[PDB]
């Protein structure tokens, strides 16, 4: 392959040094390299300067706190599926972590690799957007959060997000689920191990004790360059009880908002339809949930 | 919702190439110590054939599966065995490692027959030749027999090649005898239909092979199983899509051309049936592609058992499924 | 590009090779320790041939560059045996007709051996997630799956 | 039945050994002093001429043994397992996407790459033909010969004509299956050289040796005596590694350097340029009275077989020979045509064509069950072939049949575990 | 030998000796055997690979006599009471025909 | 082989014997010289085992 | 012992190799440049069995320290072939029946060729005392001579 210079810093110090006096090259971070490796050895990428933060297991981490989580950007997948928290109470992120490619795939890529490469289908991505997620991106510039919709929109040395050539993403933030509110996520793929999500459906919500929907958030996933956002579909439940009828109420508006905002997708007229058929399942799941 | 359904498909496959001559050869070495070495050309594509002339050369012979040695496929030291292709191995160069021992066993026989009888005598069975042939009584052991092969200047060595009995076709009407023998086989299987979101599992499989009798009943049903999951591929998950523009085929690699995974494959329930008569080694006959073909019809018929449409055409795709949901309703 | 030095324990012994640093720990595997057992069947972790034990887990070699390797501990099919002899699972992946091509199996034994390392009485449930990296077109998984099972009720067996 | 001392026993098998303890070697195992590394510069374009093509830049490469074309062949350059049309270095036309040009051996892959990345070239593009549509159009350009007709068959048994007139239910419909690719987890793999005694060699993932050996020879004006070829442990085939795929142009690039020659496809470029299973298309009218019973059967069949041959003649009559089902039916009409088109090259794929005839005869006999309100187990036993049937081929069944036991064994398991 | 034996040219035949994996035992090479021994085991193996060449030769008019010799073609006992043959046209009508020609040998001094 | 297998308590047919290019025996290599040996040490070993005397 | 550096042509290139001193040419060829066509069938210099071309002058590589062949000229039986062709010398070894078991040819074929590229037409005595530095076991020379008078004949044309 491509000659290049290999560094594997010792801290997160070293990284952001490395990371910065290379920033014009620019420089090719590595983690799990289930992305990068491949991009290198097909030729879709030509690093000159490939910087490994593999032993930066201080990024390795789950900790969670009274109402956030914060994950390390090194936490690999099956770090993530395996903690009995996400595992029991934030099932959105759990599915989709347990789903990614396979054991092999879970236990090197990162969630930092896969919020990082932005990829259309990615899993993580399609969870941590429906969670709402916040990143943390450093350099020797210091450190800005920024939540995940506005890291995708956003575009830095590369425009698939706002990364920086100097900048580390070194950890994932998520709300803590209270007594009362639920998240789920469905992988809609042709095989049942090492599948491409076709829709990566997300639902996540909140309720006030009386069972009043607080909060709503669906993600559709695969079905737009980001998570394709149902915004009038979450608006159509804040204010009122969730209920399968209430939830379903909402379909013919996922629908139309595929067929919209999907316009120039390829399958656009299959996933119109399928999308309503992967939240349905997705409602089961929301409502189990909270009874 | 989610709808279950069964179907049946049953299928028919000649054995060896259709109407035209495709022969294969083997040879064979018996040394004094009771094993042997056995030499065709018949490829091993994973399949198991160098087992399978194993195990026929042991029971021909009559000696020790452990005892036999095999080299294949190198055009330097074996006889041409044909392609590996349209399940024929195990008949045609089966035959021609049968035809193989007999000639060796000719000086075997008629060494053993030194000690009163001839050609009637059931020589061969767990490492012995038993006079039986109306007294298994006055036997005599491999190790036995050889020492007075030794003594004999004699050597057991022998040369075989077979090739099915059949006719070409007439061109007018195709009318002739194009195979010697064909399988059958009868696959039901059982899915479940996702009428919204188009998804097809397949949950069971029963796949009911005829094989004659089977050199190796684990191999025969590995056959059956990889045949069975390689179905369910070829209707609900393979595709190949080509570019129209260049000709380049656009999904080469194994993450865009989709195969089973563990997870995808059903409870497979493979049934072993037995024919008599066949011109195989011992009656046996192919099974390499008869282990796939019966599936395929079988998922179709299955889906549209669940669904209550037809689908005349493959791959049925998760869109397919919907279109024709959707084309029931309104 | 200048060379890295990469340390780490290969079946069972400590290594230690000055090399280049763009190649990835497939290329490594194969072409500067010589472990064949290590299989390339797509170049983009699908296939799970290319499947080592690392640091206690399977990986997929080809989608790590080699200096990934370094302060680790790998186990490639070379070293599951145990004095030039078939370990139990590797007698159970003859016995049980899990074998057809032969080409996943390094993977899938170093998968089954990295799960059993860990939970030495897995449900049959786990046994198929735990192998569900490992692409296979001749055997349908089937038998595949029944060698691990029965290493798994041998294992016990050996409670004398 | 028949108590065999060995047969049919769970032995275990003869190689497997090898295989669990990594010690098996498939042809991308073997490395040997002073190999070199070969790759093949092949074509981007379906259907063209070469007006131009440039090698020596690849050559001036420091590290490039040599860059050859069609002209560094001594033999013929013309070959294919049952027809030969495809050639081992294009010489007058492109016919297909990925058709191998020229190829290269260095002492590195990179070398080889980089020598492939320098050789430029300019083609005289010609219509791309995909579709059989166009193919059987006088007009459309001929492929090979002087039509894209590559192949038809005609089955005639008794009277379908006759036939169809007595019965009491006719079901029709096209049925159709797609391309498919074989998908085997080792990508072709070889490696000549000339051994120790001077024994021209080839290493190779295959599953006809003899065959390879044969177009080996002729490439290099050899006898078969003295071109060995040696099938390694092979990582599977289903059809797929028939078809020549890295012997000669490994050969021959043995032949020139007289040095080792290794080559291991990418899985990109083995799917790309190994054969697929022919995509066809099946019209087919089936009758059958009251009772359940078949009277007639007529098929109206088409195959692509993309741009080279293969094992299309062998798909076409097998197909042909089949299509009926396995069973009894006095009254059979069958015509196929099977045409070269740009596409991909349809080859062999477990079954030559079976599959895809399954598809039809077992839809048609589903619908018959459906429609007759019989089982579908009970219509085909009804119908089954059974020692003494006479086939639509004028051949009587004499011995082996047990089709009957398939299916009620099949349903009886089915009842038991799925709740038929 | 084996060239005399099945009338072809020398430079087309291929040997391979004293390895026990696939060569069939030819004794120890001592006591000027080998030619004798060997050379009648190589004949007989020829003459068995023969016997189909000559029965797919034959079924051109005659039988036994015929001999399958000299210059890479099989004649005709006489020479043209019926025109030769050559090994072409007979490997041509032996794949047509479906047939191999193999052959196994052993000999023992008497 | 025979020799050998014997040595090693194996069926012949699981021992091969690889006549090399010989350079001259004239009857002083119908005995055994290396054989049983060379032999005797891969099979305890494991591993190729050479011997030029 | 330190690691000493040789640099010579070997076979019509030049190489250059560090290795330790104690060893003889004859391995050194052998073992780390794999020339095993160079035999070794006495270790005393007396059958000549490993000879060599050293500097147009052919000597037994057995006497010889490896760091001997420091700044020498060096052809082994290998860098005869002509492209990987038999060159004359070798093609007429080959007719005339020089060769039996062929464990003694490489070094008569150096030590023929070695005279040869100073006298091309030398004398059957200057031919047989040339040669008389090899020793064979199953020709009794004759042949081996007779292929030397042979190429020497074609090599008037
Ligand atoms: C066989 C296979 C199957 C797959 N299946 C799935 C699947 O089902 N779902 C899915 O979502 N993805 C899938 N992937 C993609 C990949 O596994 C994920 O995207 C993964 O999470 C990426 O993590 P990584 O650590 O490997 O990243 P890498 O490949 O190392 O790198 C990702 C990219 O982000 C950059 N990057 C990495 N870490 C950081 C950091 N902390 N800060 C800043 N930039 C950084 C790298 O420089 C690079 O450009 C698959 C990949 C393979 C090979
Ligand atoms: N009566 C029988 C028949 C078959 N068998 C088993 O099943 C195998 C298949 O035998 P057979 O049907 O005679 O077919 P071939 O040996 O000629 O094998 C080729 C066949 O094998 C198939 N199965 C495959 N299996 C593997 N693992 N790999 C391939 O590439 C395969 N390719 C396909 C395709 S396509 C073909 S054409 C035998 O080796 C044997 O182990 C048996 O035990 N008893
Ligand atoms: N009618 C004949 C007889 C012999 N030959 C030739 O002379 C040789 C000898 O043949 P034969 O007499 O049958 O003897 P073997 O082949 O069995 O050889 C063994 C014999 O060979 C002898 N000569 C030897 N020659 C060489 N080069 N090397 C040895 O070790 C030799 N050992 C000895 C001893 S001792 C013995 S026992 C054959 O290979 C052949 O090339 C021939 O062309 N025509
Ligand atoms: O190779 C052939 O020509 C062939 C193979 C199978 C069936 N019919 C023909
Ligand atoms: O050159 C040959 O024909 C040869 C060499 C060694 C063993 N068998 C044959
Ligand atoms: O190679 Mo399958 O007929
Ligand atoms: O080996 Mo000489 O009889
Ligand atoms: S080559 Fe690594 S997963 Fe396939
Ligand atoms: S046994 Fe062949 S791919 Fe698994
Ligand atoms: S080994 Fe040098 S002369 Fe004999
Ligand atoms: S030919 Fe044998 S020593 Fe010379
Ligand atoms: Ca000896
Ligand atoms: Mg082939
Ligand atoms: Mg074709
Ligand atoms: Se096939």
């Amino acid at each position: 392959m491509k000659d290049f210079e290999f560094f594997a810093p010792k801290t997160l110090e070293e990284a952001k040094g490395l990371l910065h006096q290379y920033k014009d090259v620019p420089p090719a971070i590595i983690a799990g390299g289930t992305d990068l490796v491949i991009e290198i050895n097909d030729r879709w990428e030509k690093p000159d300067v490939v910087i490994d933060i593999k032993k930066l297991k201080e990024l390795e981490y789950i900790r969670v706190e009274e109402n956030t989580i914060h994950i390390g950007a090194l936490s690999t997948f099956t770090q993530i599926e395996n903690h009995p928290f996400i595992r029991s109470h934030v099932r959105a992120l759990y599915k989709a972590a347990s789903q990614v490619g396979s054991p092999q795939i879970r236990n090197l890529g990162t969630i930092g690799g896969n919020l990082s490469t932005s990829s259309v289908a990615g899993d993580g991505v399609s969870a941590m957007t429906t969670l709402d997620a916040t990143v943390v991106l450093e350099s020797v510039r210091g450190t800005r959060q920024m939540k995940l919709t506005d890291f995708f929109d956003g575009e830095g040395f590369k425009r698939r997000n706002a990364l920086e050539a100097d900048e580390i993403m070194t950890e994932v933030i998520i709300d803590r689920p209270d007594a009362h509110s639920a998240s789920a996520f469905y992988k809609l793929a042709k095989r049942k191990s090492l599948a491409i999500s076709v829709i990566g459906g997300g639902m996540a919500v909140k309720v006030d004790d009386a069972g009043v929907c607080t909060w709503a958030s669906m993600r559709g996933g695969c079905i737009g360059r980001y998570p394709l956002h149902f915004k009038q579909a979450e608006e159509m439940l804040v204010g009122a009880p969730l209920t399968m009828e209430t939830m379903e109420a909402t379909l013919p508006i996922l629908h139309d908002t595929v067929y919209d905002m999907a316009r120039a997708r390829p399958s656009v007229l299959y996933k119109k339809e399928s999308v309503q058929g992967v939240f349905k399942k997705l409602f089961v799941d929301i409502l189990d949930q909270l009874e | 919702m989610k709808k279950r359904g069964k179907g049946v498909g049953s299928m028919w496959y000649g054995i060896g190439n259709t109407g035209l001559p495709n022969p294969a050869a083997a040879f064979v070495e018996i040394h004094g110590d009771g094993s042997a070495n056995v030499m065709f050309g018949a490829a091993d594509i994973g399949q198991g054939s160098g087992t399978a002339m194993a195990q026929i050369a042991a029971e021909e012979l009559g000696l020790d599966y452990e005892k036999i040695h095999v080299t294949w496929g190198d055009t330097m030291v074996t006889p041409d065995g044909g392609a590996t292709s349209a399940s024929r191995q195990t008949l045609i160069t089966g035959n021609a490692v049968i035809l193989a021992c007999r000639q060796a066993k000719e000086t075997l026989a008629k060494t053993a027959a030194e000690k009163l009888d001839c050609a009637p005598e059931e020589l061969s069975f767990r490492d012995n030749t038993v006079f039986i042939t109306a007294d298994p009584e006055r036997s005599m052991t491999y190790g036995e027999l050889m020492a007075a092969m030794k003594a004999a200047g004699r050597m057991a060595v022998g040369a075989g090649s077979y090739n099915p009995n059949t006719t070409g076709l007439a061109p007018e009407n195709m009318s002739g005898i194009p195979f010697e023998v064909y399988s059958y086989a009868t696959t039901i299987a059982e899915v479940e239909v996702d009428t919204e979101t188009g998804e097809v599992d397949v949950l069971k499989v029963v796949s009911a092979h005829d094989v004659g009798t089977p050199i190796n009943r684990s191999m025969v049903e590995g056959q059956i199983e990889g045949g069975v999951t390689m179905g369910q591929g070829f209707v609900l998950m393979e595709e190949i899509e080509v570019n129209t523009k260049n000709g380049a085929i656009k999904n080469p690699s194994m993450s865009k051309y989709i195969i089973p995974s563990n997870r995808d494959v059903p409870e497979i329930h493979s049934i072993l049936v037995e024919s008599e008569g066949g011109p195989g080694p011992f009656g046996a006959k192919g099974v390499g592609e008869p282990a796939l073909i019966p599936m395929i019809p079988a998922v179709v018929a299955a889906i549209e058992d669940a669904l209550g449409t037809r689908f005349t055409h493959t791959p049925i795709m998760p869109k397919d499924i919907v279109a024709a949901v959707k084309a029931q309703e309104k | 590009m200048n060379k890295i030095t990469i340390n780490l324990n290969l079946n069972g012994e400590a290594r230690s090779i000055v090399t280049e640093p763009n190649k990835r720990l497939l290329d490594l595997l194969r072409e500067d320790f010589g472990l064949t057992s290590v299989k390339e069947g797509c170049s983009e972790g699908e296939c799970g041939a290319c499947t080592v034990i690392f640091n206690g887990d399977p990986v997929t070699t080809c989608c790590m560059l080699a200096g990934q390797a370094d302060e680790s501990t790998i186990i490639t099919l070379e070293g599951v045996a145990e004095d030039g002899k078939p370990s139990l699972l590797q007698q159970c992946f003859l016995e049980a007709g899990a074998v057809q091509c032969g080409y996943c199996t390094p993977g899938m034994i170093l998968t089954a051996k990295a799960l059993l390392d860990k939970n030495p009485d897995p449900t049959d449930e786990e046994i198929t997630v735990a192998m569900s990296g490992n692409l296979c077109r001749c055997t349908g998984y089937i038998k595949i799956h029944a060698a691990v099972r029965y290493a798994v009720e041998r294992c016990a067996n050996a409670a004398a | 039945g028949k108590d065999y001392q060995v047969l049919g026993k769970n032995k275990v098998k003869v190689d497997s050994l090898e295989k669990v303890m990594g010690t098996a070697k498939f042809a991308a195992d073997y490395s040997f002093p002073d190999m070199l590394y070969a790759g093949v510069f092949r074509s981007t374009v379906p259907h063209a001429r070469i007006v131009s093509l440039d090698l020596s830049k690849a050559r001036a490469i420091d590290g490039v043994e040599a860059v050859l074309d069609y002209h560094a062949i001594p033999g013929k350059n013309r070959f294919g397992i049952i027809i030969k049309d495809e050639p081992c270095l294009v010489d007058d036309k492109v016919r297909r996407y990925g058709d191998a040009i020229a190829v290269v051996a260095a002492q590195t892959p990179d070398l080889v790459q980089e020598a492939l990345d320098a050789i430029t070239i300019e083609y005289e593009e010609l219509e791309g033909i995909f579709t059989m549509e166009r193919a059987l159009e006088e007009d459309s350009p001929a492929i090979h010969g002087d039509t894209n007709i590559h192949q038809v068959k005609h089955l005639e048994y008794g009277d379908v004509d006759a036939a169809f007139k007595q019965c009491d239910i006719v079901v029709e419909d096209t049925y159709s299956t797609h391309r498919l690719t074989h998908m085997f987890i080792e990508p072709d793999a070889g490696v000549s050289y000339y051994d120790n005694e001077g024994m021209l060699t080839v290493v190779v993932s295959t599953q006809n040796p003899h065959y390879d050996r044969g177009e080996v020879a002729g490439m290099l004006a050899l006898p078969n005596s003295k071109v060995r070829i040696i099938q390694a442990t092979t990582g599977g085939g289903f059809g797929g590694k028939l078809d020549l795929s890295v012997q000669c142009h490994c050969a021959l690039l043995t032949y020139h350097t007289k040095k080792p020659v290794k080559m291991v496809r990418s899985r990109e470029e083995s799917t790309t340029v190994s054969s697929k299973r022919h995509p066809m298309t099946m019209h087919c009218k089936t009758g059958a009275t009251k009772d359940g019973r078949l009277q007639a059967v007529q098929v109206e069949m088409f195959g692509d077989t993309g741009a080279y041959a293969s094992y299309g003649p062998a798909v076409i009559t097998r197909a042909t020979v089949h299509c009926m089902g396995p069973y009894v039916v006095p009254n059979v009409r069958v015509d196929a045509k099977f045409v070269y088109t740009n596409n991909p090259m349809s080859g062999a794929f477990r079954g030559f064509g079976v599959p895809q005839a399954s598809v039809c005869h077992e839809g048609q006999m589903n619908a018959l069950a459906k429609a007759l309100g019989m089982d579908p187990i009970d219509i085909r036993i009804l119908n089954a072939h059974q020692v003494g049937a006479k086939l639509a081929t004028g051949q009587v069944l004499e011995n082996s049949v047990g089709l009957i036991e398939t299916l009620e064994k099949a349903r009886e398991k089915a009842v038991e575990v799925m709740g038929y």
